[PDB]
């Protein structure tokens, strides 16, 4: 039994991909695959209009 | 109404208008997209 | 505004330009000349529309630039969006995920449309109160703008309502047959003036009419989509990712039988379509061998193909065949030959392209451009149309003149002039 | 870019208002006809109405095809998507070559979306769910400019509980999505314990409610890859899918068309704008026959971008073929679909001008005699070789104590390093000793 | 796997932002490819343009081939 | 200067790799020095261009002090 490898990195690296909400748009307006299994044709075509 | 303030109530009604507009815009945005297939189509096409 | 669909190489083509007798007009729906080829394409289109005969193959052959892809696009436009038209290139069947025969099978099954028609009884209303006693039994109250009723709930209904966290003010629909609950939205009250909303919440009006409603859904899906849906537990995800893999033949046979059962029951209709493979000479000998017997199925669409090769080498072999296609497959298909265009046809095509791009050209400019197109190629002249339009707009002009065409002819070279200039400096270029 | 690259001096095409090419402007020297053609191409790209038009830059190596493409990119600006790809980048081990080509095609097409974002940010002073289940959540957020009381949709309570949000924590809440991020504890509570494993963050300075109107550019590929795999999901299959290695997938044409429909819907609404953009393929001769055949179809699409190719090959064999030679390594059918821009070789004066521009870009002072010697070296060997001698010669000058390059430094560097022709001569003189 | 170009472009942008804001310093290094003659024409064609980026290191190669 | 490329060419056993190792030693551990062989870029896990992209990016370091 060996201890694990402790890999140390800069704390700034973990925030590289992070973008503040005031700096990014809502990508849920292009979310087509998220509607599958949750949204029905009735809701989109007959009810909501 | 001795302690009534006109500016505070104007601010509050402006805030209420903004809140209602936000509610409307979000409700329109959250139901704008239609599924490519939809639950009914998938259920019909999904064999046991 | 600028939409995602912009002026392309075939944006001017709206159809095959035929009359009721399938006789091609000289210039109709954006097509010029190719009368025999257009008549043959119209006959093939009538064959497609009838849908009686399965696995019919047509090869559109001719010199480069003679309108083969133009004719294919005319057939696609004339055919309704209801009828499937899968247009693929020959190189797209070489996949790192599935074999060539699997790619061709998926392409074949994508060309057959299945229109489904499901009628379902639903309950639709706004939730007023949910009372659960203790969770063995409870009551649910639903309302419309014209109705209100109370329902007695069982164990599974209570569990389903608790799983979806349905509460008062929610507008939901319940399927009577299966009991599944989907939430459409929630009603807006004075107390629901939220400052922040979740990504799925939306406010909807309370439904009107009657609490019990019938839902009719009609949609068109292909055989490949039904195959992918039934390939794995969440196979519908592969319809987005494309990580389908090689679907088992047993699944395809089961789906063929189920689709036939639906067709007998009246719950589905079959719309056989077209698979267009452009530049088929890129297919290997194995792909041609598979195509030979794939066309013999009763669920095979019309296979339209297009090549511009002469007697050349079949890919994967050392043999020479008239189109790069083995003569065994060529006996299974009818060949539509496209002839080179004349000066009048070239000028008419240039006029149609100019009208499509909204470019005004003088008649001298049209003569010069037609001469260039005959000398070099039609596509070069088509490109020079936009180049000359840009140059004319740069000098604050309104109509393209001969000077603009000469300027863009000097600026942009065709293949012949570029090859000559390269031969002048052959040692400069690499690996001659 | 702090570091100096090969084209760090190219700022534009150097044209005038009439489209004619200045002799030396925007870092470009010579290649007047090619620069005018590239200006016409830039005008084509700006006029968004054309789709699938393709351009080939054909000429000897070192004549400025890549520099011309980068000048086109500079003329367009950062608002227009310029996707640079190398012909050998289509040989992926995860997806087929045509999928790589279509992904790059969609990368070149850009979409501009204008949106106002609202975020509620501050230290949490109160977190009270209101029972009817929970009808709503009342939260109290504090900033340097005051306190605000907010009514939250009950679905946000799950997000608040998952994020472990308590009083004294600094959080932000997205108004449109209900997303909650707990970005540490307030530093006013840093002394509540002598040793806690906490990240203490200053109290936010501005107002609790922050509004910003932003313009963000996305490409069609971003929307394609966002819909290739599901995100989130509390089901067991969804959770296990997060552990699976992320692999590129052959995105279906159905998904592409549906995303196109969504984009058209938002363009019609007026919140989206389309930027067709440019895809630059360098070393296009590394594409094989299948890639060229697929390009035949892709360029004919009404949705494709403007594609610029570059090739330095002469009459050479197409990569996927056995013995078929073509003028640029490119099949004659694809050459029929492109407008060819020809680049010529440079005169000694043009080489001297380019060397001087490179010296200025690299912050190097060079004497007239040294510049003339470098130009003679370029005429004898190659322009690229003379440019690569500037920095080592400047280093020798700096070591010797001189702030400028003299002729002796250039001579010493030319002795220290060899060009391709000199090394090849050495190799031919010693064939037996070197490895075969 | 094959890291997406979008992630790499975003990282390059964030690293440029860090360098401009003083949060980080760039330390260019050396890539050494011993026996570079094992590379094929595709790898060489990639190297031709990969060296033109502002984030490219110094490339050192060794070969004994005639 | 970014992307400068140098080739060390010579007969077998003429110090080419010795010169490279001395260059690596003269640089400290602070500066990245990625040493690979040409054969190492041929992988079943990724493409050759991806392998060279990873080799290039391994040679540029970002120094962050906190
Ligand atoms: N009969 C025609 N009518 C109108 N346009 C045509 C006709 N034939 C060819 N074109 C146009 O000329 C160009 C080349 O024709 P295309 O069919 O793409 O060549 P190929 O037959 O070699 O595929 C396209 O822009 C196409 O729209
Ligand atoms: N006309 C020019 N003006 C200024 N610099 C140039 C010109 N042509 C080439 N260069 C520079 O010389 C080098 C070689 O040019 P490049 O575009 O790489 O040639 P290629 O056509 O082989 O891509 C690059 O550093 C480039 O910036
Ligand atoms: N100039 C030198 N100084 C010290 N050792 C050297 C020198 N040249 C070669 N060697 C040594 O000789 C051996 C041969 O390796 P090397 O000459 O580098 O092979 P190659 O140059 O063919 O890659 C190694 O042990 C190397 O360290
Ligand atoms: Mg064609
Ligand atoms: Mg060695």
């Amino acid at each position: 039994i060996t201890p694990g490898i402790c890999f140390s990195t800069a704390s700034l690296v973990l925030r590289a991909t992070d973008v503040h909400p005031l700096q990014r748009i809502d990508m849920g307006r292009f979310d087509l695959i998220g509607l599958e299994g949750r949204v029905s044709r009735y809701e989109a075509d007959t009810f909501l209009p | 109404s001795p302690f009534y303030l006109d500016s505070l109530e104007e601010k509050r009604k402006r805030q209420r208008s903004e809140r209602l507009e936000r509610i409307f815009q979000l409700s329109e945005a959250h139901g704008a997209l239609a599924p490519v297939y939809g639950t009914e189509v998938l259920d019909f096409c999904t064999l046991p | 505004v600028t939409r995602i669909e912009r002026i392309g190489a075939h944006s001017h083509i709206r159809g095959l330009g035929l009359d009721d007798a399938l006789e091609p007009r000289q210039a109709s729906q954006g097509m010029v000349g190719q009368l025999a080829a257009r008549r043959a394409a119209g006959v093939v289109l009538e064959m497609i529309r009838e849908g009686k005969i399965a696995g019919r193959a047509v090869l559109i052959a001719g010199q480069p630039g003679t309108g083969k892809t133009a004719i294919a696009m005319g057939m696609a436009q004339a055919l309704g969006p209801d009828t499937p038209f899968t247009a693929i290139a020959g190189s797209e069947i070489f996949s790192l995920e599935m074999s060539k025969t699997e790619a061709l099978t998926q392409a074949f099954r994508r060309s057959i449309g299945v229109r489904i028609k499901e009628e379902t009884e639903i309950i639709e209303g706004e939730v007023v109160e949910i009372q659960i006693d203790r969770s063995k039994v409870g009551k649910l109250t639903l309302k419309t703008t014209e109705m209100e009723t109370i329902y007695d709930l069982g164990t599974k209904m209570i569990e389903s309502l608790t799983k979806d966290k349905v509460q008062a003010g929610d507008v939901i629909t319940i399927d009577k047959a299966t009991g599944k609950i989907s939430k459409l939205g929630r009603s807006f009250t004075r107390a629901r003036d939220y400052d922040a909303m979740g990504s799925q919440t939306k406010f909807v009006q309370c439904p009107d009419g009657e609490l019990q409603k019938r839902k009719e859904v009609v949609h068109t899906v292909s055989l490949h989509e039904i195959d992918v849906i039934n390939s794995r537990t969440q196979g519908f995800l592969a319809l987005f990712s494309g990580d389908t893999g090689e679907i088992k033949s047993e699944v395809r046979e089961q789906i063929n039988a189920k689709v036939a059962e639906w067709r007998e029951e009246g719950k589905a209709e079959i719309i056989p379509g077209v698979l267009f493979i452009d530049e088929v000479h890129m297919l290997d000998i194995e792909s041609f061998s598979f195509l030979n017997r794939a066309l013999e199925s009763d669920m095979a669409p019309v296979l339209i193909m297009a090549t511009n090769r002469g007697i050349t080498r079949i890919r994967g072999t050392s043999y020479q065949s008239p189109h790069g296609i083995p003569i065994d497959l060529l006996d299974r298909l009818l060949i539509v030959s496209t002839t080179p265009y004349s000066e009048k046809d070239t000028k008419q095509i240039l006029r149609i392209r100019c009208e499509e791009e909204d470019v005004e050209m003088s008649e001298d400019a049209y003569t010069v451009l037609t001469r260039i197109g005959l000398e070099t190629s039609l596509r070069y002249a088509i490109q020079l149309i936009t180049a000359a339009s840009l140059v004319c707009r740069k000098r604050k002009g309104t109509e393209v003149q001969v000077d603009d065409i000469k300027r863009v002819y000097s600026l942009f070279l065709d293949e012949s002039r570029s090859t000559q200039y390269m031969k002048e400096y052959q040692d400069a270029f690499l690996f001659n | 870019t702090q570091r100096i690259a090969s084209h760090s001096h190219v700022k534009g095409l150097g044209l005038d208002e009439s489209g004619l090419a200045k002799q030396a402007a925007s870092g470009l020297v010579g290649q007047e006809n090619a620069r005018e053609a590239c200006g016409v191409i830039v005008e084509l790209i700006k006029s968004k109405k054309m789709a699938g038009r393709a351009v080939l830059l054909a000429g000897p190596p070192g004549t400025g095809k890549t520099a011309l493409a980068l000048a086109i990119a500079q003329e367009l600006g950062s608002k227009v998507p310029f996707c640079p790809m190398v012909g050998s980048e289509v040989y992926s081990t995860e997806i087929k070559k045509t999928e790589v080509l279509m992904e790059n095609f969609r990368r070149a097409i850009g979409l501009r979306i204008k949106e106002t974002k609202e975020v509620y940010e501050g230290e949490v002073t109160e977190l009270t769910p209101c029972e009817t289940t929970i009808s709503h959540v009342i939260i109290g957020l504090k900033t340097a400019k005051g306190t605000k009381q907010l009514k939250l949709d009950p679905s946000i309570f799950e997000s608040l509980q998952k994020e472990r949000v308590e009083a004294g924590d600094v959080i932000y809440i997205e108004a449109n999505s209900g997303a909650v991020k707990r970005q540490g504890r307030c530093d006013t509570y840093a002394t509540e314990f002598d040793l806690e494993a906490e990240e203490y963050v200053p109290l936010p300075k501005g107002d609790v409610h922050k509004k910003k109107e932003i313009i963000q550019d996305v490409t069609l590929h971003d929307l394609d890859v966002a819909n290739a795999r599901p995100q989130g999901g509390q089901d067991i299959l969804s959770m296990m899918g997060q552990l699976m290695k992320p692999k590129k997938t052959e995105i279906t044409d159905k998904l592409r068309g549906e995303i196109n429909k969504v984009v058209n819907k938002y363009i019609d609404q007026g919140i989206a704008e389309l930027v067709p953009g440019v895809l630059f393929v360098d070393e296009v001769h590394m594409l094989d026959i299948e890639c060229f055949t697929y390009l035949h179809r892709a360029l004919e699409s009404s949705i494709a971008p403007i594609v610029i190719f570059a090739s330095n090959r002469g009459n050479c064999v197409i990569r996927g073929t056995e013995d078929i030679t073509s003028p640029h390594g490119i099949p004659l059918d694809l050459l029929d679909r492109v407008m060819i821009i020809r680049t010529m070789l440079y005169t000694p004066q043009e080489m001297k001008q380019i060397i001087k521009i490179r010296a200025q870009t690299e912050g190097i002072n060079i004497s007239e005699e040294a510049l003339n010697h470098l130009g003679e070296i370029g005429t004898k060997t190659t322009l690229r070789y003379s440019v690569q001698l500037l920095t080592p010669a400047n280093l020798l000058a700096k070591i010797n104590g001189k702030d400028s390059i003299e002729k002796e430094h250039v001579e010493e560097i030319s002795e220290l390093f060899y060009d391709a022709k000199s090394s090849a001569k050495i190799l031919a003189d010693q064939q037996d000793k070197y490895m075969k």
